[PDB]
């Protein structure tokens, strides 16, 4: 009755977990050397002084 | 250069920030009340006072989430109606007094219908014929003091429950309106006037 | 008021003591 | 007829459940073991911006990192800035009970709304300097939620009728409608590609819709309690939110499994503003105790505190590029950090 | 005061001596020798403590000695002991309850005076403990809370005026005469500047503290008189009242009173008139303040019994609303103020300054400690920096 | 998710004393308030009971008061509704709702609209 867009929604279709944590594990770290947060960059090209 | 920064936005900044001590001296003024139980906002004034009310009926009767945004409001406004159904009011009180975000608003009781119009209690209370009237005020016409032990009954629950979780924070303002059908205004400035002396008095640590 | 009237006290007993120093450093 | 129905329909999940733990052979524990953690981090203000006069729930900041945008209950639409103090526009707001507050991407609209029905929504580009109305919006059956710009034209909002929205401004009204919800929509975000958005209901349930093909695709099912706060990682592919129960959990688009849990037994606190970071290594998550807590995306250690706040923290707000992190609380008070 | 005319009666008693001499030609025959002597000129005929010698008159006793006759043996006059700076026996002696009731009211002021210093000094330290810990965090900053301070400054300042007073007095009058010339420029012009800026700027600040508790007055009456809150702040008024005010009122005092009798400290008060104008702010500080602690009185009794029964417990806030409200208003000085310092006995003046002192002297101490601890907003919001500490 | 199934309805005789329980599934059964709420057949729902967490703030409304009996334990994470004194005009549907605030007792469940924690219900008839 109500029930019928579960039906097409199966289709998830997982592949393995361990790969998706490694490519986030990936963009974490690609991103890691360009992020203000990660480290203190000096206050020189800081313009909140 | 790029001296136009400091040549422009620095007057830009000051030329609205008058504009914005006006908005905050006509803000601070106004009261704002919420009328919740039985279009959209009443604009009124009483006694030189600004009263901007707040009834809302649009939207679903599911006040959950959207409840806390009336935090800053001076007193909520209750209507009961009963001319089951107490039940429901009953729980929505006890939900509102402990609610951690409105343990610091006051709220203000109506205890008769909101339509200004003018008989089962010992069904739906086990105890009504052990209790005993209090010592107040008789009514005017003094006839028929049956009908009023089920408004002292429910009015003494109600003081009972608003003391229950009520130790300064904030407190309850029962009242009898439709007695004469045109005092209805004055009770409200009252009480607002009483919670804003209690506040001051709370702030100034003599209460 | 309170403090006042107590200092012009104090400044007045202490040149009373002035002045009997003055007259003990005569009567030597 | 209807006992059948919901047997078959707890038989599936059940099914859908098994199938998820047998998929869910391994855990991100034991993956992030040899990560060096990012250890203690100091935050301090840069600079306070006052001026406001009531509560603040939702902020937007600008796609240039320069101006941002408050909404607040006494009617008044400021307009802040990153670089300086002194502020630029004040838009007075007609509905007394705004919301949220949205910015777009161009930087030439301005979006509002919450409790009136109206998303009203205003220009900041015009030839005569003050800013005016653009159109109003009666479409809707519930107080407004949160507001988001797709693009320059598109504009979705989530209100209090358990439906979602798609407005446009030349057609002027909905284009397609979103029905599925069993709760009502607190809030929602955009991924980096426009294509993919979330919204969480009180029915502890995560859906994702298609703007294209208006219907849903993944139900998540993985919370306890009502959904405040979500947002998307700066990848895509994943996001994460914080519920009431005073825990986060890190959902993933193509692995239908809960991957990390956040919950602390020190705090009950609940979460009411969730955001990410340029690079999405901190998590930083609002909470009810009068300050901000940034936690690691793989390690689930605490490493700052943002205490400062005179009031509960109800909105949370950091740049595209990771430049600072602005956070906003019920007070009239706004700090910006770094 | 007394000095200035002493040095002038001393200098009469010396140049009319110098007269005398003149005029009286030195002796051609004598037995004994005649010398000039500082103390008194008494040129006689030769006789060995017989000759009669009045009393001088240049001393502030005069009346009590002068039915007295001293009698000096006379070759050099004070030869007589074998000592050319030694004096003789007879002199003309204070009497005997005097030295000994001056010591009592000495001991009486060194008790009163080291005990308000005790006082001055808590009351200080709390008030800039109070000061670094409030307003230095921009958090709780209100219009009530910037008025408290400006109430606290002035209690600082007016007793940092005070113990400046004190010892600015305590050394001018510790060091004791041996030549002439010291005690000549110690009465000279010059030195009394820092003695007449000290006195008007304690009475500036005294003034200025009573004024600020009216301020408080009429913002508590302001407050528990509206049924709504204030439209914007009312600064203005307000420090108009505590700084302005002051300087309208101390300042003809000086102006008038320097200009018609000149003192040389002008903490010495001989007229009631320039008193009284300056006790004129002081009793328009006290009457109204006195109302309006009636007004708040009356209505927390008619707040405690409406709302929320008695039942035996409201005797307990009512004693603690006045404990707490007594030392802000300042209305402990109104039984005091009554009678005037003009008509009083000298046991019930002493009595009377004693209990003065003793109230107003850990004022300061007494209202920072109460609104810096009592107070529930400064005690959780040192808890959240407590707690902010101990997590780093 | 949580999941909220209940057993032990069915038509009985009136003074048969029939015990009906609820099972609480997905979510901690100590952390979160339970409530009693009942939707009688042709009338809005009407609430019925509450226990809280310490199990001390038991309160019971105006008709089913002294009658009824609630019992908690947390070994089986199952909560016991005693219903007793069957009358005619006490036939409803239960649902086993459940307060969605942790440590805090601010939540609705007397409404007539579906509740997002609340059971299917079953009928109850004597
Ligand atoms: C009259 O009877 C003299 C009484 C006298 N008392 C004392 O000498 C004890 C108190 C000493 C004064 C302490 C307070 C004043 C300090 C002055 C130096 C600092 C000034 C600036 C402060 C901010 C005794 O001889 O009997």
């Amino acid at each position: 009755k109500l029930v019928e867009q579960l039906k097409m929604e199966a289709n998830i279709d997982r592949i393995k977990v361990s790969k998706a944590a490694a490519d986030l594990m990936a963009y974490c770290e690609a991103h890691a050397k360009e992020d203000p947060l990660l480290t203190p960059v000096p206050a020189s090209e800081n313009p909140f002084r | 250069d790029q001296r136009n920064e400091e040549k422009a936005q620095r007057e830009a900044n000051k030329k609205i920030e008058k504009q914005l001590q006006k908005d905050k001296q006509v803000y601070r003024a106004t009261h704002r009340l919420l009328l919740l139980g039985a279009i959209f906002e009443t604009k009124f004034q009483v006694d030189k006072v600004n009263f901007h009310m707040f009834d809302v009926g649009a939207q679903r009767d599911e006040r959950r989430k959207w409840i806390q945004c009336f935090n800053d409001v001076t007193a909520i406004i209750f209507v009961v109606a009963s001319s089951n159904r107490l039940q429901a009011a009953l729980k929505l009180f006890d939900s509102i007094w402990n609610n951690k975000w409105l343990r610091d608003t006051s709220v203000i009781l109506f205890l008769n219908k909101q339509d200004l119009l003018a008989s089962k209690i010992e069904d739906y209370f086990p105890e009504f014929a052990r209790y005993t009237t209090p010592e107040d005020a008789t009514p005017e016409p003094g006839e028929d003091p049956r009908v009023t032990r089920a408004k002292y009954f429910i009015r003494d629950e109600f003081l009972r429950i608003s003391t229950a979780s009520g130790d300064g924070r904030h407190y309850c303002y029962p009242h009898f309106t439709c007695a004469v059908d045109t005092e209805n205004i004055r009770r409200v400035f009252n009480d607002c006037r009483d919670i804003i002396q209690r506040m001051h008095l709370r702030q100034y640590e003599l209460l | 008021h309170a403090q006042g009237t107590f200092t012009s006290d104090k400044s007045k007993y202490l040149d009373e003591r002035a002045a009997q120093d003055f007259v003990q450093w005569l009567l030597d | 007829e209807l006992d059948q129905l919901r047997q078959e329909a707890e038989q599936l999940k059940n099914q859908i459940r098994d199938a998820r733990k047998a998929c869910a052979d391994a855990t991100l524990s034991q993956i992030t073991n040899n990560i060096d953690p990012v250890g203690r981090i100091q935050m301090r203000t840069r600079r306070t911006l006052r001026g406001h006069l009531a509560k603040i729930y939702a902020m937007h900041w600008g796609t240039d990192s320069r101006l941002l945008v408050s909404a607040s209950q006494d009617g008044k639409l400021i307009i802040w800035d990153s670089y300086t103090t002194n502020k630029v526009h004040a838009i007075p707001l007609r509905s007394s009970w705004v919301m949220t507050c949205a910015y777009a991407p161009s930087g030439n609209y301005v979006a509002c709304g919450g409790l009136d029905n109206i998303c009203s929504i205003y220009n900041l580009k015009t030839r005569e300097g003050n800013v005016r109305v653009s159109r109003e919006l009666a479409g809707h059956t519930g107080y407004l939620s949160c507001c988001r710009f797709l693009d320059d034209n598109q504009i979705v909002t989530s209100s209090g009728d358990t439906t979602c929205a798609l407005w446009d401004i030349e057609t002027g009204q909905q284009t397609t409608t979103f029905t599925g919800h069993t709760g009502d929509v607190m809030s929602l975000s955009l991924a980096p590609d426009t294509r993919l958005f979330v919204s969480g209901a009180c029915d502890a349930s995560a859906k994702l819709w298609d703007v294209r093909e208006g219907m849903c695709r993944q139900t998540f099912t993985g919370h306890e309690s009502d959904i405040n706060a979500i947002c998307f990682f700066p990848n895509g592919n994943a996001f994460a939110t914080g519920s009431d129960d005073a825990t986060c959990r890190l959902f993933d688009l193509r692995a239908d499994q809960e991957l990390m849990t956040y919950s602390h037994d020190n705090i009950i606190c609940g979460i009411t503003s969730v955001s990410f970071s340029k690079s999405g290594r901190l998590l930083l998550a609002g909470y009810d105790d009068f300050n901000c807590n940034v936690w690691d995306a793989l390690k689930a250690d605490r490493a700052g505190v943002l205490a400062g706040h005179d009031n509960r923290v109800s909105c949370l707000g950091v740049t595209d590029d990771g430049m600072a992190v602005a956070t906003g609380s019920w007070d009239s008070f706004l700090k910006i950090w770094n | 005061q007394v000095m200035d005319f002493l040095f002038e009666k001393w200098k009469l008693y010396g140049d009319q001596c110098h007269h005398n001499l003149s005029l009286l030609p030195p002796p051609t025959e004598l037995v004994c020798n005649r010398t000039f002597d500082k103390y008194s000129c008494w040129p006689d005929t030769p006789a060995n403590t017989t000759a009669n010698i009045s009393c001088p008159w240049y001393l502030p006793w005069h009346h009590k000695v002068q039915h007295r006759f001293v009698f000096k043996r006379c070759g050099q006059w004070v030869r007589g002991p074998r000592g050319q700076p030694w004096r003789d026996a007879s002199q003309c002696q204070m009497d005997g309850e005097e030295i000994e009731v001056q010591k009592e009211v000495a001991k009486m002021y060194s008790s009163f005076q080291v005990m308000y210093t005790v006082g001055y000094s808590l009351s200080l330290g709390a008030l800039l403990l109070a000061l670094a810990i409030l307003g230095g965090l921009s958090k709780l900053h209100c219009t009530r809370n910037a008025i408290h301070a400006n109430l606290f400054a002035s209690f600082v300042l007016k007793a940092s005026s005070v113990l400046v007073i004190d010892g600015l007095l305590r050394t001018r009058y510790s060091q004791k005469i041996g030549d002439d010339l010291s005690v000549s420029t110690w009465l000279s012009d010059g030195a009394v500047a820092g003695c007449r800026v000290a006195a008007v700027f304690m009475q500036y600040g005294i003034v200025a503290n009573y004024c600020w508790l009216l301020v408080e007055g009429l913002y508590l009456h302001n407050l528990l008189g509206l049924a709504t809150l204030p439209e914007r702040s009312f600064f203005s008024l307000y420090l108009g009242i505590g700084w302005g005010a002051p300087m309208l009122f101390v300042v003809p005092w000086a102006v008038v009173k320097c200009l018609f009798e000149n003192v040389q400290c002008w903490t010495s008060n001989d007229n009631m008139g320039f008193w009284w104008i300056l006790r004129f702010p002081v009793f328009l500080a006290i009457l109204i303040n006195f109302f309006i602690f009636v007004r708040i009185v009356q209505l927390l009794v008619a707040k405690l019994r409406a709302r929320q029964m008695h039942h035996t417990d409201y005797k307990f806030r009512l004693a603690k609303s006045t404990l707490t409200l007594i030392p802000l208003l300042g209305v402990h000085e109104v039984v005091f103020a009554f009678v005037t310092d003009e008509h009083a006995q000298g046991t019930l003046r002493s009595a009377k300054l004693f209990f003065d002192l003793f109230l107003s002297s850990f004022q300061g101490l007494l209202v920072a400690v109460l609104y810096c601890f009592l107070n529930k907003e400064v005690q959780s919001e040192l808890r959240r920096r407590w707690h902010r500490w101990r997590l780093g | 998710q949580v999941q909220l199934q209940e057993s032990g309805g069915g038509l009985v005789q009136p003074g048969g004393s029939l015990r009906l329980s609820c099972a609480a599934s997905g979510f901690t059964f100590s952390n979160y308030k339970m409530n009693w709420v009942r939707q009688a057949p042709g009338k809005g729902l009407e609430w019925v009971s509450d226990i809280s967490q310490s199990g001390a703030s038991i309160s019971y409304t105006g008709s089913v008061k002294g009658r009824f009996t609630i019992s908690r334990d947390n070994a089986k994470n199952t909560l016991y509704l005693q219903m007793n004194s069957l009358k005619p005009e006490d036939t409803a549907v239960y649902y086993c709702a459940r307060c969605p605030a942790p440590f805090t007792r601010d939540c609705f469940d007397v409404t007539s609209t579906t509740y997002a924690y609340r059971g299917q219900g079953t009928q109850v008839t004597v």
